[PDB]
């Protein structure tokens, strides 16, 4: 009877597999490719300036 | 890379003030120097101001 952390490896593999499934689904439906027509909108984001003192 | 876009239009109303550029159709430009009241105007003999 030596020491044992097989349940630790199973738990860590379960965490890795569940996180890989969720992140694969999110990176599947957020960086998809639009088809035959192109990007149907535009980003249009612009940043203006401010008056920032320097004390 | 983008999830959703919100587009917001705005509308604003600009009156006139000393500094704007008005000009006829014959090439005679100008910047509005002062903005006088009514009673400091040259009126004719009938009373109507200019």
């Amino acid at each position: 009877n030596p020491i044992d952390l097989t349940v630790l490896a199973e738990y860590h593999k379960q965490i890795e597999s569940n996180l890989q499934r969720i992140e694969r689904k999110n990176q599947r439906t957020w960086y998809s490719k639009p088809g035959e027509r192109g990007i149907t909108c535009s980003g249009r984001q612009k940043i203006k300036g401010k008056s920032i003192p320097l004390i | 890379g983008v999830l959703k876009i919100v587009k917001v239009y705005l509308a604003v109303k600009r009156r006139i003030q000393p500094g704007d550029k008005m000009a006829g159709r014959h090439g005679n430009k100008g910047v509005i120097s002062k903005i006088n009241p009514i009673e400091d105007m040259p009126y004719d003999e009938n009373g109507t101001p200019v």
